[PDB]
């Protein structure tokens, strides 16, 4: 997954 | 209006505009449409002197965007060790879960932020905990290759 955060365009993925 | 205002002051630092705002009648926990708060934007983008006047003028410590990310939350992954532990001082849930059972104590392993891993540990943040695909902080640290930040992290038992 990918998990957006922040207010601006970033993500963290764990797995899928 | 006045919330928008206050919202952009906390994202550029202007610790200023932001005490003139709230002094306004701003709401302190004005929200955008992601659901980010003042200070949200201010530990994000690490101003630690308006996320000390947000607190003090009665901001949500543990208010969630729509993502489930507290500010601490997004302390942690910035790695602003100073927000961090001014959010903690200040009630911060520090085993608080994104929707995907996200802490912050994973957001600062991910990035190998080790000072603030230790802070999260000695505020009571919970090693044990899994996101929703059974990743701890430790499986993080070794996923990403980082050793000096797996033996703090590391259980025995």
């Amino acid at each position: 997954k990918r998990i957006h955060i922040g207010p601006g365009r970033a993500f963290y993925t764990t797995x899928p | 209006d006045l919330g928008k205002k206050l919202l952009e002051a906390a994202r550029a630092g202007q610790d200023d505009e932001v005490r003139i705002l709230l002094a306004n009648g701003a709401d302190v926990n004005t929200a955008d449409e992601t659901g980010f708060t003042p200070l949200h934007l201010a530990a994000w983008e690490g101003h630690l002197g308006i996320v000390e006047v947000l607190l003090k003028n009665g901001a949500d410590v543990n208010a969630n965007d729509e993502r489930g990310h507290t500010p601490l939350h997004l302390a942690a992954y910035t790695g602003h060790l100073e927000i961090v532990e001014v959010l903690l001082k200040n009630g911060a849930g520090v085993n608080a879960t994104d929707v995907i059972g996200t802490a912050p104590l994973h957001l600062a392993a991910m990035w190998g932020h080790l000072e603030i891993v230790e802070v999260l540990l000695k505020n009571g943040a919970d090693v044990n905990i899994q996101d929703k695909f059974g990743k701890t902080a430790f499986d993080i640290s070794i996923d990403n290759g980082n050793e000096d930040l797996a033996e703090i992290l590391q259980k025995l038992n």
